[PDB]
């Protein structure tokens, strides 16, 4: 049989010790049934009144057991930590065949001296006489360590046999079991036969072939084939009236897309939920919200699937700017057939560039790919080296780009615009504060209204840039505007700064500089 | 086995692991069950919810991979244990061991082994993930050169009195071995050692190279001194006094600010007053050193900065309190991010030397940039406390 797994109360707790709720003798029938079952299995074995300890059960006829309380007094185990893989990571098999495990938790030993605090009791049905009490020498099911202690057995039972055929790949999860290889239609539907007796050697039962599971595979939101892969179908609504509640969730249906449909845009559509005072409030949609659904809608109508990993092959990382804000990526082992595509909407600070974003959305990439494929892929980038090198260089953060080709694709990512290294002859000078005062005796006083201590600094220095001529030199104490001018964004969320980036691309030469 | 403890109340770590490339996991998975086969870890069951990170970085001079365990959080939550030399940094040179396999002979206490859980991951979360746990005192862990100091002194003993001109310095894992002998005698004094450690139970660390402590400089503040000022030359030159005036207070600007009287055009050029060319040099003077009245507080922790100077060239500074530096440096080349954790190893190892402790730094740089990386390039075989910031502009023009 199995290794027994070594179980422990949390420290300084002791076992459950809560009360029976009143059961209908007709639920105390079925129980005893189900129980004397259970232990004519081994699964159970009635105690004695040593046993303090008590978990309610009630019927749903099946059986039920409240574990809350003994799962709050039971010690914390290396879980499942579920990160699941993703299709774009796996392999082409010939045939993957998935096996249920019949009653996992109920066929794996359970740790003997813990077995006393999964006590429960059978009341007896007549006032007089006394229930029969019971524990658990198995996995009971619906117990905090359940899971972990049953994959953990899975895993080691499965050690031998997969290193005995490693012509073969297998994934746990949960009660499935899934098998593939590039092994012969029977030759694998062979080996898959050789697996469940070694299940059932440990008597681990498993689906007959005339009831297993074979592909597509529906899982996860995914649609799984052999060679292939994609997302469930998703099919878009053709309603009149909108709910910010179907907005919202239309939105998070077509993101689920993106990660293989290009060019899925929800900009439009989430624009609608501007304002909204309730999910169930109708927002009529705008024109452009209208173009993007029909846009979409049409993506969606074509079947696009998702290839799958060639350990052998490289991986190639392709990125484009969708918009300002937007950048669209698919990772390729093949010329131009990917086997995952994305999105990156990702805005890091209130401002930034072009050069800046799309480096964050290569580090976003690489985070990615590692998780994956283990390893990153060369990227094709819409910059050149001059360009991104020129920013590199000059910013003070530390940042680096892995293995990197230019490629000519529109909008290529540039710089609109970059400060004097050095102060300019010839140009008039400004000292700003909200107003200027200039070398050439020139100033404006203006008055703003609802402004914030910072948001002043920069108006005066775009009230200084509009007045001023092509070339300008302009001096301030704000150190804050300072850094966010010479960060060089060219895009803000405030229009404000905006303005300020459309003078700054119009000038020939702009030196700023800092004063107390 | 010595009983060794959590600090009281304190549970297990439960650090998440950083996806590892395959590259390492391969590196990890051979060196991990060779480690196994000769019982110095051995896999644990779900029963273990603690967890530690690993990584493999790689080592110099050897096409070998070197496992890395950022037990940070682990000797954060162990408790203390119950002499640094001044005189080592000031001996010329200053060789560095790994005598970290020291340990791997060493049982762990049976009850706390639990707490060294750490796992292999596994790409694109196919397996599980390699669980183990260290039978024996592991690298990296603070208990353990305690634990061994006892068998690591006896073992010193014989080379400590037939060369006591030699002075040996153990932190963690490396072995600081310094002395004034000509350079040829040392690297043969060092060869020595070695295999008189050989003789119980180890490669260089840092090339195998030299670290000359007693040449060590510390950077002191400077002033663009140029023939001929303009306006804008001033402002900054105001500005940057204004600012180390906070350190340095004998600091006058005052003549400096009267050439500043008036918005003048920043291109034009502007001659100094006696009054004023005098003035500079006395802050001149006061900077040439570091402001007086700056000790090092052993209860305080010991910070880093960094600050990115663009051409391959950093700023560092060393201190306890704000403005209170205990040592500033500078840095020359690679890209940004090997530079950088060069850096930081290169400004502990002397922390260490100096102070005999790692200071916590400051790192300008985004997270997932440097958690993708830093393994790249890194060598020593411990990891400072590191915090991630955006560096001020001014405070950056000015060193
Ligand atoms: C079992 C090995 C993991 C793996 C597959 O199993 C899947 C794992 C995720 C759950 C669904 C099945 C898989 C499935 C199909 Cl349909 C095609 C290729 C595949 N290539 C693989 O590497
Ligand atoms: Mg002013």
């Amino acid at each position: 049989p199995i290794e027994t797994v070594p179980v422990k109360l949390k420290p300084g707790m002791d076992g459950p010790k809560v009360k029976q709720w009143p059961l209908t003798e007709e639920k105390i029938k079925a129980l005893v049934e189900i129980c004397t079952e259970m232990e004519k299995e081994g699964k159970i074995s009635k105690i004695g009144p040593e046993n303090p300890y008590n978990t309610p059960v009630f019927a749903i006829w099946r059986k039920l057991v409240d574990f809350r309380e003994l799962n709050k007094r039971t010690q914390d185990f290396w879980e499942v930590q579920l990160g699941i893989p993703h299709p774009a990571g796996l392999k082409k098999k010939k045939s993957v065949t998935v096996l249920d495990v019949g009653d996992a938790y109920f066929s794996v030993p359970l740790d003997e001296d813990f077995r006393k605090y999964t006590a429960f009791t059978i009341p007896s049905i007549n006032n007089e006489t006394p229930g029969i009490r019971y524990q658990y020498n198995v996995l009971p099911q619906g117990w905090k360590g359940s899971p972990a202690i049953f994959q953990s057995s899975m895993t080691k039972i499965l050690e031998p046999f997969r290193k005995q055929n490693p012509d073969i790949v297998i994934y746990q999860y949960m009660d499935d079991l899934y098998v593939g290889s590039d092994l012969e239609i029977g030759q694998h539907r062979t080996k898959i036969e050789e697996l469940r007796q070694h299940l059932l050697r440990w008597g681990l039962t498993t689906p007959d072939k005339k009831h297993q599971k074979e592909p597509p595979f529906l899982w996860m939101g995914y649609e799984l084939h052999p060679d292939k892969w994609t997302v469930q179908p998703i099919v878009l609504p053709e309603k009149d009236s909108w709910t910010v509640n179907d907005i919202q969730k239309l939105v998070g249906k077509l993101n689920w897309a993106s990660q293989i449909y290009p060019g899925i845009k929800v900009r439009q559509l989430c624009k609608l939920l501007r304002g909204t005072k309730a999910l169930t409030e109708v927002i009529p949609l705008t024109e452009e919200a209208e173009l993007e659904l029909a846009e979409n809608r049409e993506i969606l109508k074509e079947p696009v699937h998702g290839v799958y990993y060639d350990p052998s092959k490289d991986l190639i990382a392709e990125i484009q700017k969708q918009g300002q804000g937007q950048w669209t990526y698919q990772i390729y082992q093949e010329p131009f057939k990917n086997l995952k595509t994305g999105k990156y909407a990702r805005m890091r600070g209130a401002h930034t560039n072009d050069v800046k974003q799309l480096t964050e959305a290569v580090q976003k990439i690489t985070t990615e790919s590692i998780v994956i494929w283990g390893k990153t892929p060369k990227f094709k980038l819409p910059i050149q080296k001059e360009t991104w090198e020129t920013w590199w260089t000059e910013y003070w953060q530390a940042t680096w780009i892995p293995e990197w080709e230019f490629v000519n694709t529109p909008p290529l990512v540039k710089l609109w615009y970059q400060l004097e290294k050095e102060p300019i002859v010839g140009a008039e000078t400004f000292y700003v504060d909200a107003g200027y005062v200039t070398n050439r005796g020139r100033q404006k006083v203006v008055t703003l209204t609802d402004t914030t201590n910072q948001k002043t600094e920069l108006q005066a220095i775009y009230l200084a840039l509009q007045d001023s001529g092509l070339e300008v030199n302009i001096v301030t104490d704000s150190q804050y505007a300072l850094g966010i001018i010479q960060a060089q964004p060219d895009q803000s969320e405030s229009e404000l700064v905006n303005q300020i980036i459309e003078q700054l691309i119009k000038k020939e030469k702009v030196y700023l500089a800092w004063v107390p | 086995t010595v009983p060794v403890k959590l600090k009281p109340g304190m549970d297990g770590p439960k650090v998440k692991q950083w996806p590892l490339t395959e590259e390492k996991i391969k590196a990890l998975v051979e060196i991990c069950t060779e480690m196994e086969k000769e019982g110095k870890i051995s896999k644990i069951g779900p029963e273990n919810p603690y967890n530690t990170p690993v990584f493999a970085i790689k080592k110099k001079d050897s096409t070998k991979w070197r496992k890395l365990v950022d037990f940070r959080e682990l000797n954060k939550r162990t408790q203390d244990f119950w002499p640094h030399p001044a005189g080592l940094k000031k001996k010329k040179s200053v060789t560095v061991l790994d005598v970290g396999d020291a340990y791997f002979s060493v049982p762990l206490d049976e009850d706390f082994r639990k707490y060294t859980a750490f796992t292999i991951p596994s790409i694109n979360n196919e397996t599980p993930g390699i669980r183990y746990q260290y039978n024996v005192l592991p690298q990296g862990w603070k208990g353990s050169p305690a634990i061994f100091q006892s068998s690591m002194t006896k073992i010193l003993e014989p080379f400590r009195k037939q060369n006591p001109d030699i002075v040996i310095y153990q932190y963690m894992d490396d072995l600081y071995v310094g002395s004034d002998l000509e350079i040829g005698q040392h690297r043969t004094k060092i060869e020595e050692l070695r295999q008189h450690l050989l003789r119980w139970g180890p490669p260089f660390l840092w090339m195998g190279y030299e670290l000359h402590p007693d040449k060590w400089t510390v950077q002191p503040i400077v002033l663009p001194e140029k023939d001929s000022w303009t306006v804008n030359d001033i402002q900054k030159l105001v500005g940057k006094l204004n600012w180390a005036s906070q350190i340095y207070p004998g600091i006058k600007v005052r003549q400096l600010c009267k050439l500043l009287r008036g918005t003048k055009a920043l291109t034009e050029v502007i001659p100094l007053t006696e009054e004023a060319e005098l003035e500079l040099a006395e802050n001149r003077e006061i900077l040439k050193e570091p402001v007086h009245g700056v000790y090092y507080d052993p209860s305080k922790d010991l910070i880093a900065e960094i600050q990115k100077q663009g051409q391959g060239q950093w700023t560092y500074q060393i201190y306890q309190e704000p403005f209170k530096n205990l040592k500033t440096g500078k840095y020359a080349r690679t890209n940004d991010v090997k530079q950088l954790t060069e850096a930081v190893q290169k400004i502990t190892t002397e922390s260490i030397v100096i102070w005999g402790k790692t200071p916590k730094f400051k790192l300008p740089i985004q997270k997932e940039t440097w958690e993708t990386w830093w393994t790249e390039y890194w060598q020593a075989t411990w990891i400072p406390e590191w915090e991630f910031v955006n560096t001020p502009p001014l405070v950056k023009l000015w060193y």
